[PDB]
């Protein structure tokens, strides 16, 4: 109850911290999907623009 | 009348015999058409008598310019 001594938990708490940042580590954000849909649009557009050199 | 025309045409054989050219002109008629001609000369363009003309002209240089497309 008012328990003692403390030799315990305390080492096991630091092996779980191995666990939960290997799981939550392997997500996806909604928005970083939404940042290459830019980088596409703006490399054709000077690709033309190296088109419209190849022209002018 | 073709007695008084025969004498007219006396008076045109003896104004036909000349010698010295213009009797009643005189200085009058010569200082006049020389001064009259050379008025008129002026006003029309001095040209030799013999001299062809003969000459040459120049055509523009066609140049070019640059232009850096493909």
């Amino acid at each position: 109850d008012t328990s003692t001594w403390f030799i315990t938990i305390t080492s096991m708490i630091m092996t779980l911290f191995i666990l939960f940042q290997l799981k939550i580590s392997n997500y996806s954000y909604p928005a970083s999907p939404e940042s290459i849909e830019l980088k596409t649009q703006k490399h054709s557009t000077p690709w033309e623009m190296k088109w419209t050199k190849i022209y002018l | 009348v073709q007695k008084l025309f025969v004498d007219k045409i006396r008076e045109y054989r003896t104004k036909r015999q000349t010698s010295g050219g213009p009797v009643d002109a005189g200085p009058e008629y010569q200082q006049d058409l020389d001064r009259e001609l050379f008025k008129l000369k002026q006003m029309y363009g001095k040209a030799d008598m013999n001299t062809f003309p003969n000459f040459t002209f120049e055509d523009p240089k066609f140049e070019a310019v640059e232009k850096p497309q493909s």
